[PDB]
RNA sequence: GAGCUAGCCCUGGCCAGGGUGAAGCUGGGGUGAGACCCAGUGGAGGCCCGAACCGGUGGGGGAUGCAAACCCCUCGGAUGA
RNA sequence: GAAUGCCGGCAUGAGUAACGAUAAAGAGGGUGAGAAUCCCUCUCGCCGUAAGCCCAAGGGUUCCUACGCAAUGGUCGUCAGCGUAGGGUUAGGCGGGACCUAAGGUGAAGCCGAAAGGCGUAGCCGAAGGGCAGCCGGUUAAUAUUCCGGCCCUUCCCGCAGGUGCGAUGGGGGGACGCUCUAGGCUAGGGGGACCGGAGCCAUGGACGAGCCCGGCCAGAAGCGCAGGGUGGGAGGUAGGCAAAUCCGCCUCCCAACAAGCUCUGCGUGGUGGGGAAGCCCGGGUGACAACCCCCCGAAGCCAGGGAGCCAAGAAAAGCCUCUAAGCACAACCUGCGGGAACCCGUACCGCAAACCGACACAGGUGGGCGGGUGCAAGAGCACUCAGGCGCGCGGGAGAACCCUCGCCAAGGAACUCUGCAAGUUGGCCCCGUAACUUCGGGAGAAGGGGUGCUCCCUGGGGUGAUGAGCCCCGGGGAGCCGCAGUGAACAGGCUCUGGCGACUGUUUACCAAAAACACAGCUCUCUGCGAACUCGUAAGAGGAGGUAUAGGGAGCGACGCUUGCCCGGUGCCGGAAGGUCAAGGGGAGGGGUGCAAGCCCCGAACCGAAGCCCCGGUGAACGGCGGCCGUAACUAUAACGGUCCUAAGGUAGCGAAAUUCCUUGUCGGGUAAGUUCCGACCUGCACGAAAAGCGUAACGACCGGAGCGCUGUCUCGGCGAGGGACCCGGUGAAAUUGAACUGGCCGUGAAGAUGCGGCCUACCCGUGGCAGGACGAAAAGACCCCGUGGAGCUUUACUGCAGCC
RNA sequence: CGAUGUCGGCUCGUCGCAUCCUGGGGCUGAAGAAGGUCCCAAGGGUUGGGCUGUUCGCCCAUUAAAGCGGCACGCGAGCUG
RNA sequence: UGGGAGAGGGUGGUGGAAUUCCCGGAGUAGCGGUGAAAUGCGCAGAUACCGGGAGGAACGCCGAUGGCGAAGGCAGCCACCUGGUCCACCCGUGACGCUGAGGCGCGAAAGCGUGGGGAGCAAACCGGAUUAGAUACCCGGGUAGUCCACGCCCUAAACG
RNA sequence: CCGAGGGUAGGGCCCGUGACUGGGGCGAAGUCGUAACAAGGUAGCUGUACCGGAAGGUGCGGCUGGAU
């Protein structure tokens, strides 16, 4: 349920905030944190490659474990529901019975106290890990591997989930959340439930000033600019496209394919998204 | 007001110096061609 | 050549005083239970007034200048992008 | 002899402007060849959240002393940050290194690139971050947490004693963290004292006083006390912490729990060691056996790794502690005590500035800490002052115009002007009171008003203490006094009505534009299934992201409200296994050259053969576009209606003489005595119109319009006064410009605007203060305009290539 | 074109006369008063305001009158902008 | 107290028929539509047929002149939570009743907000006919919406 | 002291009036179509929504005050 405030200040007028009423721990655990190093954008020849970016509240990474099969058979306790600046779903902490602690992705309805395994025989509940060819057709999932033993890939974002349409072979066939139809290797891993934090698509951040804290700097359109900078740059006075609306480097913006047409991976996308 | 010139002995020695210009085809050859034309000073002074 | 300037990265520092009085919490009222109302508490905010600090609105001066952009009066921001 | 030629010298402007903040000077006495300018004394003024003091950078001997005055110093100079010489910087504890890591840099392994080189895990380097042991006083002309004195402390080596499974670059704990707000107790700092110590003072009408004036502390080991921070104890299991582990993690059990204990800081006390004023006298000495005490205020600093709340969720590594591994247990480590050892660099001085950055001893720029008192509600604001520091390195006169900065003004009160530009007005606090409209927050300091000093009397509550007194902090009531006036000085909104634009706080053309421009939350389209798309790179490799469609890229629109119509023919994009075209390649009907011939060599038709293009569809918050003529109603007028041509389709809602309306000051209404502007309407919209969004919209605005009130030197219409200049005298002394000049007026003439030619007229020689009509005055080889088969930025369905992609 | 600064205003005037007023006249379809029209005359005078950047023009209230034009569409080493 | 009937309400699950789209097969010259047509679709292989998949919505027969609810209204099946109501017994309380201005709650459809969902249907809208016109009726397309959640709206030939 | 009233400022209610604009009533023989009354030639009416010169049309759901 996210939360509203009293219109005080033009811009607590629509800003919202998310309740929090899930989280029952306020600091990371310290032996799974580790420093985020700020890129600002820029790669390793210092040059901006992604615009606009920077200046965000500084942050720790937290360890997430995006395997599960490292500990199979081996339960574990749900100890705490942790916010995560790294991500948009939150974080659950994790105490096995083995003592090693660790963090996974909190799914939709998890508890703190409850318990959850790993593996060919788990029991299909809500926080468990299995092959996705042992697991009923028709199961919402998240945190599903792309290919075995190399990690959770798809269906980590707040609220997002796959589910499993039918088998062929030695492959399952899920429905992305973008809607795609994708044949996965039933030996690829996937937690039963949705990813929770729902409510985060519902967010209004409200004025400039909350763009600013997530590390976002402002963006500036092409048409504010001159043609040495864009293709939508110049004109006397506003002007309209004038040419099909283009990216800063000439290529077209509205309806243009991107994806690599001879690539390997088209013998297992069934059908293209929708919507 | 503030002008161009704002001294830092450092930033003239990490900048300028003689560590600087070995370092690079190009520094040598300044540090080369500085030479050929009997400079005192191949580098800028700086106090450390 | 980024010791000027622009952006970003790491690590530090600074923002007198005064004003307004959000949520929540407590109590009271209300109701089948509620919503909700009232009081107190509380101390939120690209909130208000105003120094430092950061600016540069209008006018006047200056114009072989004190100054290759300055001076006076006035004015904007001042917990925040 | 000319090149706005080059280098140099010297003129002119000229004894001209200027001599760098309007904080300010006067006199006496020294010194000396010489003194407004150096030294000393007294008087005066200026700064005092500095214009005082202390760090950091940067500077580099500028520091102190003697001897000097050519040049430097905007004048002078005996002086100096200047010349010469001599002296001056002292550390185990302060800062940096022999410690640690951050970004970043470098880089065994490894990867990539014609060469040069580019990357890169560990490792290394890298600090104003982490870690680490010194406080007070004295001393020099000049250094001092450095020398000395006092009291303290750290590490390393060795030895002695006692203890212990000792041992690490390996495991673990810890280090270790945000923003706002904030408790208790303290300290720094401050105010008062009728108490304590002090040289003295009684003036000019009065006071010998509970008078005046001055001071009343600082450091400190163990112990002790007050206030805090950190921390559960035992056992059993164990498969996790990449070997091991008795440690850590996880499970169970018993005991403890706002505690206590253990531990660690801060503050107080504390052996002891220091300091110690005014005044007087010559930095010193005295005062002085100085006294060193009580009360109140009180931090943003300390206890600290404290507490609460919030979301945007807040470094690393070492020191340190614990665990074990080889190893070794005659060792080794821990604890206590003792002796010994303890290196390198910095240290002077300036440091909001005459020593740094600005060519200058330049009204500019420069990070951190301290920054006293009183009063004004508070405060780092404001005025005056302490400590301390200055009067700004030309002066003396005069009292014109004119200029600057400032003060006042009869009557009027915006009549000024593009415009109330500018300047008035208003102005803090307390109280009363406050409209449309609204998104219910606001609008709001709305507007508008009343109060404000001092004296006496009574009285309420709080802090400290003791519940009291004293001190301190918030008040309430009554009666009076004085002035023109009580935030009596200084600092401190003029207000209202109504349009346009932009929702809003923000951002911008460093140095003519701050805006209606950019950004902005929000809305939509689109791409992207992850070795993502996209971006930078030849590549490797990076960013994206240690993210995964509630995510990331691109594009337009721009809070919010109510909405966003019709056209897919052209362009784009998306789909389409057909058909058409189509390159290399395949194929080889059939020719040709040469050879005696086997052969060798060459040309080569049909046909097979990708992407692209043609073709068939889709698609508008993709590029875009959204008609003409003629007729018609029982007064007229106008056409709901009709006819016909054309189109892919013919502009819907809403708005409209508009930031758009040419004709135009359209017409009508409002406001005014008068209104090309303004506001409200109409609609023949030259040439509005729906995300290059359409129409509204509370709040916001150093935006741009229009009006009114208040008040004014803006004005009628100017007058007077102040200071800094201008002016005169002494000192120092520029500049652009300059063919040479013995350089008048009119009417003519002249390359068409004549001091210079003609004719006339006028005119003794040379200056000083002023004014700007001319010298087609100066400045700048016109930036407008054209010309050059000159240049550059930009665009595209101009040409031709290339990257990239297929 | 190795620069002759350009609209309007302000300030400061000065000149011409094809005269707006005032003075002197003739004719009148001049009774008087008041006009019309032409002639002589440049001595002096020729207002304040609303609108617009305006010059110009319209309008308000007056007036003896509210003249037209030249001076680089007078005048930016005089100001404005 | 003991019993009963019922699409009364709320939550979650789940079952088959049909439509549509997608894939595979087989197959050829039309299909569809009307009063008749045309638009549309189809040799780039449609229609008709078989197998497979996806998804949403509504529940045939039972079914009735039926049942339940205060009304609006409620229909596959299952479980759970819950309301009303009737009968039997004649056991308990002892008039505790009726109505009800205001108030509060519920209130079909359409509509509105924020998400989701979207097979069929279908305002607007496009096209084909018809007609003098045809901004209609009829035909082919088709977007809101119809569906789910939460929050609004509060109307009706909300009628007996 | 109070005090008629006068002054300044800001509110509330009513009346009159206003360029222009909105629909309404009425008016012997105007223009356009034909929605309703017959199944009125698409049964009608209805709340709502959207559209159209106009009556109206269409969607969703309701009523019979519908015919055969
Ligand atoms: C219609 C109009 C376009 C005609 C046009 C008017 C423009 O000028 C005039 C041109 C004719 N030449 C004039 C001119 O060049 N004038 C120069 C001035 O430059 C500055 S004055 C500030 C700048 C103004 C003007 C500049 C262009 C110097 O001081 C002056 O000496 C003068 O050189 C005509
Ligand atoms: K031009
Ligand atoms: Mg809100
Ligand atoms: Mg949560
Ligand atoms: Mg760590
Ligand atoms: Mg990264
Ligand atoms: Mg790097
Ligand atoms: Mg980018
Ligand atoms: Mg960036
Ligand atoms: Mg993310
Ligand atoms: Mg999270
Ligand atoms: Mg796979
Ligand atoms: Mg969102
Ligand atoms: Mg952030
Ligand atoms: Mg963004
Ligand atoms: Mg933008
Ligand atoms: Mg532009
Ligand atoms: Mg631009
Ligand atoms: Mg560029
Ligand atoms: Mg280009
Ligand atoms: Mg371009
Ligand atoms: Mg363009
Ligand atoms: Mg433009
Ligand atoms: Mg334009
Ligand atoms: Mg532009
Ligand atoms: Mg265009
Ligand atoms: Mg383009
Ligand atoms: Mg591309
Ligand atoms: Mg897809
Ligand atoms: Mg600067
Ligand atoms: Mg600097
Ligand atoms: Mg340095
Ligand atoms: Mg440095
Ligand atoms: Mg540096
Ligand atoms: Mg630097
Ligand atoms: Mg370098
Ligand atoms: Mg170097
Ligand atoms: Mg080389
Ligand atoms: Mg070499
Ligand atoms: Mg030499
Ligand atoms: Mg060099
Ligand atoms: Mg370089
Ligand atoms: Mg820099
Ligand atoms: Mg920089
Ligand atoms: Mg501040
Ligand atoms: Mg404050
Ligand atoms: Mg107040
Ligand atoms: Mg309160
Ligand atoms: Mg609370
Ligand atoms: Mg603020
Ligand atoms: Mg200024
Ligand atoms: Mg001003
Ligand atoms: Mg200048
Ligand atoms: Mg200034
Ligand atoms: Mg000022
Ligand atoms: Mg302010
Ligand atoms: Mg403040
Ligand atoms: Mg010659
Ligand atoms: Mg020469
Ligand atoms: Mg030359
Ligand atoms: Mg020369
Ligand atoms: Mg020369
Ligand atoms: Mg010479
Ligand atoms: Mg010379
Ligand atoms: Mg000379
Ligand atoms: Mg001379
Ligand atoms: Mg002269
Ligand atoms: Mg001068
Ligand atoms: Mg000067
Ligand atoms: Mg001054
Ligand atoms: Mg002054
Ligand atoms: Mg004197
Ligand atoms: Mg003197
Ligand atoms: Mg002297
Ligand atoms: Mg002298
Ligand atoms: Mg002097
Ligand atoms: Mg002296
Ligand atoms: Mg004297
Ligand atoms: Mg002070
Ligand atoms: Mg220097
Ligand atoms: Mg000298
Ligand atoms: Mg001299
Ligand atoms: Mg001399
Ligand atoms: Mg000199
Ligand atoms: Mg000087
Ligand atoms: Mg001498
Ligand atoms: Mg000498
Ligand atoms: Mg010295
Ligand atoms: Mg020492
Ligand atoms: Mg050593
Ligand atoms: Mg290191
Ligand atoms: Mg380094
Ligand atoms: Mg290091
Ligand atoms: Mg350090
Ligand atoms: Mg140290
Ligand atoms: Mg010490
Ligand atoms: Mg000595
Ligand atoms: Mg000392
Ligand atoms: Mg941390
Ligand atoms: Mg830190
Ligand atoms: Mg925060
Ligand atoms: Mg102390
Ligand atoms: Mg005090
Ligand atoms: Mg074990
Ligand atoms: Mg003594
Ligand atoms: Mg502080
Ligand atoms: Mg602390
Ligand atoms: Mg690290
Ligand atoms: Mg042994
Ligand atoms: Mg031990
Ligand atoms: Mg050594
Ligand atoms: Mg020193
Ligand atoms: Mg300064
Ligand atoms: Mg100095
Ligand atoms: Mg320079
Ligand atoms: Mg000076
Ligand atoms: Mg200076
Ligand atoms: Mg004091
Ligand atoms: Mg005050
Ligand atoms: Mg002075
Ligand atoms: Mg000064
Ligand atoms: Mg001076
Ligand atoms: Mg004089
Ligand atoms: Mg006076
Ligand atoms: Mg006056
Ligand atoms: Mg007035
Ligand atoms: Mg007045
Ligand atoms: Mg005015
Ligand atoms: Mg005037
Ligand atoms: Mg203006
Ligand atoms: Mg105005
Ligand atoms: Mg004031
Ligand atoms: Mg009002
Ligand atoms: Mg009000
Ligand atoms: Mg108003
Ligand atoms: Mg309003
Ligand atoms: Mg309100
Ligand atoms: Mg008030
Ligand atoms: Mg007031
Ligand atoms: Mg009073
Ligand atoms: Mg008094
Ligand atoms: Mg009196
Ligand atoms: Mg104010
Ligand atoms: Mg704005
Ligand atoms: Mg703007
Ligand atoms: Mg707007
Ligand atoms: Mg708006
Ligand atoms: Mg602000
Ligand atoms: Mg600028
Ligand atoms: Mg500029
Ligand atoms: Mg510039
Ligand atoms: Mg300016
Ligand atoms: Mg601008
Ligand atoms: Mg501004
Ligand atoms: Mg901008
Ligand atoms: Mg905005
Ligand atoms: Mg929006
Ligand atoms: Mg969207
Ligand atoms: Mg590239
Ligand atoms: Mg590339
Ligand atoms: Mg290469
Ligand atoms: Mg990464
Ligand atoms: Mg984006
Ligand atoms: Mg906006
Ligand atoms: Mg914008
Ligand atoms: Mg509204
Ligand atoms: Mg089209
Ligand atoms: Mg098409
Ligand atoms: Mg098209
Ligand atoms: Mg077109
Ligand atoms: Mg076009
Ligand atoms: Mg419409
Ligand atoms: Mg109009
Ligand atoms: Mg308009
Ligand atoms: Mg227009
Ligand atoms: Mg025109
Ligand atoms: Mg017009
Ligand atoms: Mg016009
Ligand atoms: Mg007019
Ligand atoms: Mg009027
Ligand atoms: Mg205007
Ligand atoms: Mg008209
Ligand atoms: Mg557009
Ligand atoms: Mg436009
Ligand atoms: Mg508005
Ligand atoms: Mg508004
Ligand atoms: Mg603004
Ligand atoms: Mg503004
Ligand atoms: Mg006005
Ligand atoms: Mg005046
Ligand atoms: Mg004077
Ligand atoms: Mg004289
Ligand atoms: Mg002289
Ligand atoms: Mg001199
Ligand atoms: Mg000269
Ligand atoms: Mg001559
Ligand atoms: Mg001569
Ligand atoms: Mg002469
Ligand atoms: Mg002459
Ligand atoms: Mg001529
Ligand atoms: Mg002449
Ligand atoms: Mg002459
Ligand atoms: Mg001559
Ligand atoms: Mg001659
Ligand atoms: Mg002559
Ligand atoms: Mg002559
Ligand atoms: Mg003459
Ligand atoms: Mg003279
Ligand atoms: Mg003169
Ligand atoms: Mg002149
Ligand atoms: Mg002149
Ligand atoms: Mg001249
Ligand atoms: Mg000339
Ligand atoms: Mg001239
Ligand atoms: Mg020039
Ligand atoms: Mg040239
Ligand atoms: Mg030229
Ligand atoms: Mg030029
Ligand atoms: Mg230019
Ligand atoms: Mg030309
Ligand atoms: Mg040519
Ligand atoms: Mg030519
Ligand atoms: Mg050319
Ligand atoms: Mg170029
Ligand atoms: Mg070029
Ligand atoms: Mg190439
Ligand atoms: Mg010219
Ligand atoms: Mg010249
Ligand atoms: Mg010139
Ligand atoms: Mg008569
Ligand atoms: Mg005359
Ligand atoms: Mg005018
Ligand atoms: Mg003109
Ligand atoms: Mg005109
Ligand atoms: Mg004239
Ligand atoms: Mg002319
Ligand atoms: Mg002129
Ligand atoms: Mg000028
Ligand atoms: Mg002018
Ligand atoms: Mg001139
Ligand atoms: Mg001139
Ligand atoms: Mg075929
Ligand atoms: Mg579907
Ligand atoms: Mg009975
Ligand atoms: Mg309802
Ligand atoms: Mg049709
Ligand atoms: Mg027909
Ligand atoms: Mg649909
Ligand atoms: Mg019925
Ligand atoms: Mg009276
Ligand atoms: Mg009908
Ligand atoms: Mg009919
Ligand atoms: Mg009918
Ligand atoms: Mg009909
Ligand atoms: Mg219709």
């Amino acid at each position: 349920a996210v939360k509203k405030f009293k219109p005080y200040t033009p811009s607590r007028r629509f800003m919202t905030v998310a309740d929090f009423s899930e989280i029952t721990k306020t600091e990371p655990e310290k032996s799974l944190v580790k420093p985020l190093k700020k890129t600002g954008g820029r790669n390793n020849q210092g040059r901006i490659t992604v615009r606009f970016r920077g200046g965000g509240h500084k942050r720790l990474y937290r360890i997430i474990d995006f395997k599960r099969w490292d500990k199979v058979g081996i339960p574990a306790k749900v100890a705490a529901i942790e916010y995560d600046p790294n991500r948009s779903a939150r974080i659950a902490l994790l105490h096995y019975v083995d003592g090693e602690k660790r963090y996974i992705i909190a799914p939709d309805g998890l508890q703190v106290g409850q318990q959850v395994v790993a593996g060919p025989d788990a029991p299909i509940q809500v926080g468990n890990a299995l092959p996705l060819r042992f697991i009923p057709v028709g199961t919402v999932v998240h945190a599903v591997e792309l290919e075995p033993k190399k990690g959770a890939k798809l269906a980590r974002a707040a609220g997002t989930s796959a589910q499993i349409q039918g088998r062929e072979g030695d492959y399952v066939i899920l429905r992305l959340p973008s809607g795609e139809l994708r044949k996965v290797h039933g030996e690829c891993y996937a937690t039963v439930g949705a990813v929770g934090n729902a409510d985060h698509k519902n967010i209004v951040l409200g004025k400039a000033g909350r763009s600013r804290w997530l590390g976002r700097r402002p963006h500036v359109r092409g048409a504010a600019m001159n043609p040495v900078d864009h293709p939508h740059g110049g004109g006397e006075g506003r002007a309209p496209r004038g040419r099909p609306p283009a990216s800063p480097w000439g290529w077209q913006t509205k309806g243009l394919k991107t994806r690599k047409r001879r690539k390997p991976s088209s013998r297992f996308i069934i059908a293209r998204r929708k919507k | 007001m503030k002008r161009t010139w704002q001294p830092n002995r450092r930033k003239r020695a990490k900048t300028h110096g003689f560590r600087a210009r070995m370092r690079t085809p190009g520094g040598r050859k300044v540090l080369k061609r500085r030479r050929q034309k009997g400079r005192w000073r191949l580098t800028p002074a700086v106090r450390k």
